[PDB]
């Protein structure tokens, strides 16, 4: 599977996602952005089955934007994640389930705290300081379990991730072509265009 | 368990001349090692100067032809007796076939006629609707034995000008209906010698601006 | 299971063993495989106990409504209803049924509905695992127009043989006599038919 | 099959082979693997012939309907998503298709979208689909430049298919070229691999291992 | 394949068709299914060609050695016992189905062996995919006390049934007559009812038609 | 999708100068058990058509009911039901063929092989076959199952091609057919000795013969056969 | 899965007037991947020629085996082996592996040094000898080869003519087979001399 | 296949149908299932024709060598050799064999060797697919010490019934009589036993 | 599978082999040398089944060294390859076949020409200007078919390989951790310790 990582620091949530898209024998793209902005302060990363992955992400995006217009309000991260969990928990018992795993990172403007949610394709949801999907957790969780601190600065979070990505690029068999990193905080979502060598 | 499909053997050939086109097929219908009929027509005149054959699983081949003929009938009913051009018949058949994309007509279908400029035309179809206009195409049991032959004797493949050191290809002068019938007959007598599902008889339908004509020749019955 | 129906001079007789098994275990040793679908139209059940019961229960219902509207049904009509249910649902049923009825105009009649749902009218019929062993015996000893005593004897001997060789048959031999005189129930115990 | 499409300064180059096989049997050496959706859109066909041919022709009909309704040329993004979403509706049914949707719109410029029957829709600069893809990618990757001329770009595509036609048993026949400009696509002929190989060999000096 | 054996008043005759196939393709249009075990003991084979052939030569070789050792003419029952015990040992994996006939000091014999090793005796027999067409004819025309000429006709007709009605059989009819007092007579191509008609054209290419890259002389002398 | 239970074996037929002949034994087998012996597998429809059926018997009985209804239905509001508008053999066949193919296409076939024999209103002979797959074909001779392998070769020795039809008399034809029935009793393990035969002649009409028997068989040579190779007694 | 469809390749032999010809393609692939365009499938031991299609490793092994056997034969018999004899040697060698056969399709061609009579023969993988008078085909494009031969062939062709015929049969059959081609070689054989010619063909 | 052996007053009789099938096709309609392993020791073969032939051929060989060294073998000894081969090779054989022999001291004897290789000495025995249909008939009509004519009759009727119901049986009925008087071969044709 | 590449230039044979050894979820080593020197002028590279790979290579090495001592002579490359083909052709029909593919690159001191042999586990042998095993050929053969020339210098061969390795590192899904390159010529076998950036 692809690399889906998330870390919640003091004032923001950081999501890192591999850029490779491999179809069989070839790597068709090395600049894929496995993320969708659900609202100004909520970002969702995803990995899973070929077509299902984007279709699901865009379907969720559409629904949140529609809610934002109807209510002229932005649902809290917790609210958006419960909506998403339910969508997957429905899908798990349907004719052809969505095989998609997601990380939802958002900044709750009312609580003034960042939040990271992990939800697999079964609709299993949990809130964590950091999380991942697939094999990624296996190589990185021991590094995060060690260096993680609730008061880390965004800069410290990016350094801890870099460490994670290096471990991944060393022991993982596949070339995931690096990751795209995005920060979500009180001011929105921005992309760290410089991680190819930060 | 029940198998909805079967194989009735047979082989068909379609060749497009400059201003004519032929569609031939043996008249043997088989099941395993038994002969069901030594004479069961497989190439039909569908009106509007169009001949067609759906080789493979006969029940499917019959349904398709029957369904297409009925399509021609309604085409007239719905479009003030307009003639169904062979290119239009082709697209039509593609849809008939693709309609059963998930429970296909187990046949290889070929149609012949004249295009809108009076030029000879052959169209061969995939069991699920894929189609292409072609010069000549054999379909069915002995298809693999006949195509190589046709590539050599009709499109002069691998044949060069004596003395040119294979530097000059043999010119593609085009054949008359009489020369094409010869190739067709030889194609089948040869196929009859090497394939156990080919034989009994050869029926050819010739299409020209004057309509559809039929010729029949016997083939070995063993 | 061993079941048979035999037409004779005064009508027809039904017979059967009284064994229902689940593997080698005898779940019921006093089963009654002779079921009534109408006053003088009965059937012999073999195959699935659950399926044959459900089938019979429905035929009885159908014949009850038939009677309410058009009077007493012919044995042929009863066999037709059974047939309809067995043929149309052949994929989900395992029922071998023999229909036997007494008409005043037709006297006794026997219709056998085997697994596929086909119908066969015969002078007499046998069915069930135990029947295979008595094909020869029955073919050699059956005669048309036998007396009530002779017919009871034919059934008694035939079944005792079927019960003898077939582990899937046993218990007692039950019989139902259908004649103009009425409906008679007969039973024969081991100590009697085993030493025949 | 070998099909490719790449973006560059002069638009888009589209090149395909023309072989059809069923097992080891060569059904045809003259098959069309490019569908002309309309005068501005091209589609490549890899995988199932019927599936690609059928749905890409249908795509054409949906694009036309769009332009009648919106009195405006359809975007490559939108045309590709119509196919993509149709295909996604059939996910699991057995459709088999690997395809490139190519166009040049004023709004988007040169645009290639890879669309397969798994439901995948990817926008990119270079794509190769088919059992010969790896061969074409080798040639393409080392000679591709955004500033290639329309003449050289066309040749690169033709050469890349040639490489695949040579090594891949399921690729060959002839090469079909296309150049896509904002004003529409321009067909650039049918090049028989047979003759093309010897010609390229001599003029280029490559394929030294083959005795000519 | 169609192979038959037919006893007549003073001997036995066996015959067979001449078609050899690989799936639906006719590999040999005139193979020989009649093999010799010893001068006067012949075999007709059906099933796996390599096996009928190999088994006939193995037992034939041993039958020769047995003959030389015992200073006696080989007996049909001996070839039969050696064949069946060999085939039995291989549990049917040696796909040999044979009709073994011949004359020897004890009279004239006709038997059949199946791959698994079972044997059968009769006055008329047939094996192979043509088995049923042939047998139908035999059940219809056989009678006891056939003359040599009648037996040949009957046997020959039985194979024809197969040639024409069975796709697994075709081409010609081979016969072998073994009479009690004379030499066995092998009649290769006793009937040839399937001669190919003259082709419609000659495909002789003009010299120089084929493009050549390099040429050289091959050294055969050491 | 189903599996046949009670089945009927071969159905043989051929056409002669003035009509067609068709036959089938009276057996209804149940696997290897020759269970039912009074089964008529030849269904006459009107007086110019006979439908011979092999395969699953329960389905045959269903085809029977369908045929009776066709006749009833054709009579409705049809003042020419017994004249210019009576059922032709080709009508009967096309109907059945249609049903057979629809049923296979719904993955629930009528497990049979059918031969429709008869004489058209203009005197033409009609002989066509249709089976559970909906496959159909015509030939001077036609047989189903076992008779396809053993009967056809015999019958074809009488009428090898179309031009032999006018040269074949009812006598020759009925003879060929009666002999074929014997051969089938010899080699088909699922055949009965009793059978029905029917002739549909453009002059004499429909002749339906019941309770025929294979006669004049050869079994005497059986006594001369002992052992399986070397045994002498 | 099918050992006979892994590497691809074809061989065809024909008889002419006082001559015989045997030809083959030069391809050796690994499924869809072309690997070698110089894998000749024709070999000879003295004046006897043997072509072999099928699994390449077995083609190589069999050639080495027959060289080995024909060498000892020459040493003991004090003469070179003949076509008819070699054919029997091939047959028995293959059958010896009846239940673990070599996955090949051999073809023998040559002229009897004493009778001058032309000879060709084919074998299935377990040695069954097919001795035709006209032609013999083998390989992944054998169906196509049968079609080509049955039509293009006629008896008693002269060496120069048989060359054209056999070459056109091989060439056009290979072009309808995904696994054949990438070069071809034709052997024209006469009592005294043998000419070997490489043909020019598509390389796709 | 339908085969049986019956002991009687003067010895024993063997009987069998003459059919060998390969599916529904009758490969042989005049087969001889009555095989001689010794002068007055024969067997009835059912199951695999190839297996039973190979078994018989070997028993005959074994009894020939036995005779050469110890004189005529007892019927029991012949049955023992058959048993040895069938039991020890039960995994690779499909052979149902009935051994029948005439001894001067023991008169007639019958040993039945069913599939597993077990041995059962009985007054008479039946076997083969066709036997299932005549279990009841035979059990009802068999009597010990019958005359040669009665015994031939019992076998003739029993087998004709087995042949009647079993598609796997047919042709003619062959019999072999084993008594002190010698060895007699009997054959009965269709036209005779079918209308019994 | 691993990367096994070979190129025969004017006066030498060059073999490139991936350094990664992956066992399931982890890359256990990134410095593995998938080669064995059979004799001073003959080198063999190999890829295939886990244990079989080395066992086979070492087994072959032993036999050649034994032959060299016994005869005080070095078998020609062609000779060593025929020996190896036969060993594999035996194995293919044994109880448990060696699942190993090899490239044999040697310099024939008698002919004064380099030679490259490709032999798969079935015993299929062919001599080529360049070759590979596994998927490697699929990405590289079009590059070699293009740029290859019989008179290339060793330096030109290394540049052509570098190009091949780059294509591999771009389109191949797995991270094979670079390659180790070795040259075989009239003077023996030497390793290009500098390809990590040549
Ligand atoms: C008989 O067919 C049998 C009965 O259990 C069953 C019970 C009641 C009425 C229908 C007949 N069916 C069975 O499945 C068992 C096993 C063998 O036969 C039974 C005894
Ligand atoms: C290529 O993808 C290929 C073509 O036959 C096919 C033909 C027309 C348009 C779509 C592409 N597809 C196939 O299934 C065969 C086998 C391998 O690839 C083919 C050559
Ligand atoms: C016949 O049994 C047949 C022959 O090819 C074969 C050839 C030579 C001697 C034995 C008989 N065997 C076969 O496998 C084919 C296919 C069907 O029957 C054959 C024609
Ligand atoms: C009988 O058991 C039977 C015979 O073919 C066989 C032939 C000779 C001696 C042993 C008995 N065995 C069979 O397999 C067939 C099918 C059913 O029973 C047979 C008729």
């Amino acid at each position: 599977m692809d690399i889906i990582l998330g870390i919640r620091v003091q004032d923001s949530v950081i999501l890192a996602s591999s850029k490779a898209v491999t179809r069989g024998i070839s790597v068709l793209k090395d600049s894929d952005d496995k993320t969708r902005q659900l609202s100004p302060h909520t970002l969702m990363s995803f990995a899973g089955e070929a077509g299902d992955t984007v279709q699901f992400a865009e379907y969720i995006q559409a629904n949140i934007q529609l809610y934002s217009i109807r209510e002229d309000y932005e649902l809290s991260p917790q609210a958006v994640s419960s909506f998403v969990r339910q969508e997957l928990a429905k899908s798990i018992r349907s004719r052809r389930p969505y095989q998609v795993n997601v990380l939802i990172g958002g900044y709750d403007k009312k609580k003034n705290k960042p939040e990271l949610y992990q939800i697999d394709y079964l609709g299993t949801k949990v809130e964590l300081p950091y999380g991942a999907h697939g094999y990624s957790g296996f190589y990185t969780f021991s590094l995060l379990d060690h260096h993680y601190r609730p008061d880390m600065t965004t800069e410290e979070g990016l350094d801890l991730l870099k460490l994670c990505v290096q471990e991944l690029e060393k022991r993982m068999p596949m070339d995931f072509k690096g990751v795209i990193v995005k920060i979500v905080d009180k001011d929105g979502i921005r992309q760290v265009d410089d991680f190819q060598a930060q | 368990q029940f198998n909805p499909y079967g194989d009735n053997g047979g082989t068909i050939l379609g060749i497009a001349g400059e201003d004519f086109a032929v569609l031939a097929g043996d008249t043997r219908n088989i099941t395993d090692y038994s002969i069901n009929s030594r004479y069961e027509p497989k190439v039909f005149d569908c009106g509007d100067n169009i001949v067609m054959s759906a080789n493979g699983f006969a029940a499917d081949g019959d349904a398709l032809v029957k369904r297409f003929k009925n399509s021609v009938k309604w085409y007239h009913f719905d479009h003030n007796d307009k003639k169904l051009s062979i290119n239009s018949a082709a697209r039509n058949i593609q849809h008939l076939l693709y309609g059963k994309r998930f429970f296909p007509y187990y046949v290889h279908t070929i149609i012949a006629g004249l295009d809108e400029d009076g030029k000879g035309a052959v169209y061969s179809f995939d069991p699920v609707g894929s189609y292409e206009r072609e010069q000549c195409r054999a379909g069915g049991a002995a298809a693999s034995l006949i195509m190589p032959f046709l590539d050599n004797q009709v499109n002069f493949k691998n044949q060069y000008e004596p003395g040119t050191n294979g530097k000059v290809k043999k010119p593609l002068k085009y054949l008359s209906v009489e020369e094409v019938i010869k190739l067709v007959r030889d194609s089948f007598t040869s196929a009859t010698e090497r394939h156990i599902q080919v034989g009994d008889g050869l029926e050819i339908l010739i299409v020209t601006k004057d309509g559809v004509r039929k010729e029949f020749y016997e083939l070995k019955r063993d | 299971t061993s079941i048979m129906a035999v037409t004779f001079k005064d009508g027809v007789i039904l017979g059967a063993d009284s064994r229902t098994t689940t593997g080698a275990y005898i779940a019921n040793r006093v089963t009654d495989k002779l079921t009534r679908v109408h006053d003088k139209i009965w059937c012999c059940r073999s195959g699935s106990a659950a399926d044959t019961q459900a089938i019979a229960d429905i035929v009885q219902y159908h014949l009850e409504l038939y009677t309410s509207q058009y009077g007493t049904p012919s044995t042929e009509t009863a066999a037709s209803v059974f047939k309809e249910l067995c043929y149309e649902n052949k994929d989900n049923l395992t029922a071998g049924i023999i229909v036997a009825g007494y008409d005043d105009k037709n006297k006794g009649e026997v219709y056998t509905i085997p697994l596929g749902g086909s119908v066969h009218k015969l002078p007499y019929a046998i069915a069930g695992s135990g029947s295979t062993f008595i094909y020869g015996y029955c073919d050699k000893n059956f005669r048309e127009n036998m007396s009530k005593e002779e017919t009871v004897d034919f059934i008694k001997h035939s079944l005792s043989q079927a019960i003898k060789w077939d582990g899937s048959s046993g218990g007692v031999i039950r019989m139902v006599v259908l004649t103009a005189a009425g409906v008679e129930r007969l039973i024969f115990y081991p100590d009697e038919y085993e030493q025949l | 099959t070998t099909t490719l499409a790449f973006r560059f300064q002069g638009g888009i180059i589209v090149a395909v082979d023309s072989r059809a096989t069923a097992g080891n049997w060569v059904a045809s050496q003259t098959v069309k693997k490019v569908i002309e959706i309309n005068p501005f859109l091209l589609g490549t066909m890899a995988g199932g012939a019927a599936d690609c041919q059928f749905w890409e022709t249908w795509l054409g009909s949906q694009c036309r309907l769009h332009e009648l309704r919106e009195k405006e040329r359809i975007s490559v993004a939108a045309a590709s998503k119509i196919l993509s979403n149709l295909v996604y509706q059939y996910k699991g049914a057995g459709l088999s298709m690997g395809t490139m949707i190519c166009g040049y719109t004023r709004k988007e410029g040169p645009t290639i979208y890879y669309v397969d029957s798994d439901g995948t829709r990817l926008k990119g600069d270079i794509f190769c689909v088919g059992s010969g893809q790896t061969f074409a990618y080798g040639v393409l990757d080392s000679n591709y430049k955004w500033d290639l001329s329309v003449e050289d770009a066309l040749y690169l595509g033709k050469r890349s298919i040639l490489a695949a036609a040579h090594r891949d048993a399921y690729s060959g026949g002839s090469v079909n070229l296309y150049h896509v400009t904002e004003d529409g696509w321009i067909y650039h002929g049918n090049h028989d691999v047979g003759e093309l190989f010897w010609k390229v060999k001599e003029e280029e000096g490559s394929f030294n291992n083959v005795i000519g | 394949t169609t192979i038959v054996g037919v006893k007549f008043n003073n001997g036995v005759v066996i015959a067979a068709d001449t078609r050899s196939t690989q799936g639906p393709i006719v590999a040999d249009k005139n193979c020989a299914k009649l093999h010799r075990i010893s001068p006067k003991i012949w075999c007709a084979g059906a099933g796996t060609a390599a096996d009928t052939e190999a088994v006939t030569q193995l037992i034939g070789s041993n039958i020769e050695l047995h003959s030389l050792y015992t200073s006696r003419e080989p007996r049909v029952v001996s070839a039969l016992q050696m064949l069946k015990q060999h085939l039995f040992k291989y549990q049917g994996h040696i796909g040999a189905y044979l009709i073994v006939a011949g004359v020897d000091p004890t009279g004239s014999h006709l038997f059949s062996i199946h791959a698994h090793g079972s044997t059968d005796v009769g006055y008329y027999l047939s094996l192979g995919s043509g088995s049923l067409a042939a047998m139908a004819v035999l059940e219809s025309h056989w009678k006891q006390d056939l003359t040599k000429e009648e037996a040949i006709k009957l046997a020959s007709d039985a194979i024809q049934a197969g040639i024409w009605n069975d796709l697994g059989s075709g081409s010609n009819v081979d016969v072998c007559v073994m009479e009690i007092g004379k030499d066995a007579e092998y009649l290769r191509n006793y009937l040839t009812p399937n001669v190919r008609e003259e082709k419609q054209k000659s495909y002789k290419f003009p010299r120089g038609t084929t493009a050549v890259l390099k040429e050289s002389i091959v050294n055969i002398c050491d | 999708t189903q599996q046949p239970i009670v089945t009927g074996t071969s159905v043989i037929s051929m056409k002669y100068d003035n009509g067609v002949i068709i036959a089938a034994d009276n057996l209804g087998s149940y696997g290897s058990l020759l269970r039912f012996n009074g089964v008529e597998r030849l269904i006459p429809v009107g007086d110019n058509t006979v439908v011979g059926i092999s395969g699953d018997i329960s389905d045959m009985q269903h085809i029977e009911r369908l045929l009776k209804d066709l006749v009833t239905e054709n009579a409705y509001d049809n003042p020419l039901a017994d004249a210019e508008e009576a059922l032709e053999p080709s009508y009967i066949f096309e109907y059945l063929a249609t049903v057979m193919y629809q049923r296979r296409s719904k993955m629930n076939p009528l497990w049979n092989a059918i031969i429709v024999a008869g004489v058209q209103s203009n005197g033409d002979q009609f002989l066509r076959y249709v089976n559970l797959l909906g496959v159909t074909y015509s030939s001077p001779t036609l047989a189903t199952g076992f008779g396809a392998h053993m009967a056809n070769p015999l019958l074809r020795k009488v009428v090898d091609r179309e031009s032999d039809i006018p040269k074949t008399t009812v006598q020759v034809a009925e003879e060929a057919i009666v002999n074929a029935m014997r051969v089938l009793y010899y080699r088909d393990a699922r055949s009965s000795r009793n059978f029905s035969l029917a002739i549909i002649d453009k002059n004499t009409g429909l002749t339906f013969k019941k309770n025929l028997q294979v006669e004049n068989m050869k079994w005497d040579f059986a006594k001369d056969i002992k052992g399986y190779g070397t045994q002498k007694i | 899965s099918d050992p006979s469809s892994i590497n691809g390749g074809i061989v065809v032999a024909m008889t002419g007037k006082d001559c015989v010809a045997i030809a083959c393609d030069l391809r050796l692939g690994s499924q869809s991947l072309g690997v070698s365009n110089k894998f000749e499938k024709i070999f000879h031991y003295g004046h006897v020629f043997l072509g072999i299609t099928g699994l390449a490793t077995d083609v190589t092994t069999l050639n080495e085996m027959f060289r080995y056997k024909t060498n000892l034969y020459k040493l003991k018999e004090e003469r070179a082996i003949e076509p008819e004899t070699f054919t029997q040697l091939v047959s028995s060698s293959l059958y010896e592996r009846r239940f673990g056969p070599y996955f090949v399709g051999p073809v023998v061609a040559g002229i009897n040094s004493k009778s001058g009579k032309p000879f060709i023969a084919g074998f299935d993988l377990i040695g069954c000898i097919d001795e035709a008078k006209d032609f013999i085909v083998s390989g992944t494009a054998s169906d196509q080869l049968f079609g080509m031969c049955e039509s293009l062939y006629e008896p008693n062709l002269e060496p120069e003519d048989l060359f054209e015929t056999i070459s056109q049969a091989l060439l056009n059959a290979a072009d309808r087979d995904a696994l054949s081609g990438w070069g071809a070689v034709v052997y024209i054989i006469k009592k005294d001399e043998v000419v070997k010619r490489y043909l020019k063909m598509r390389q796709d």
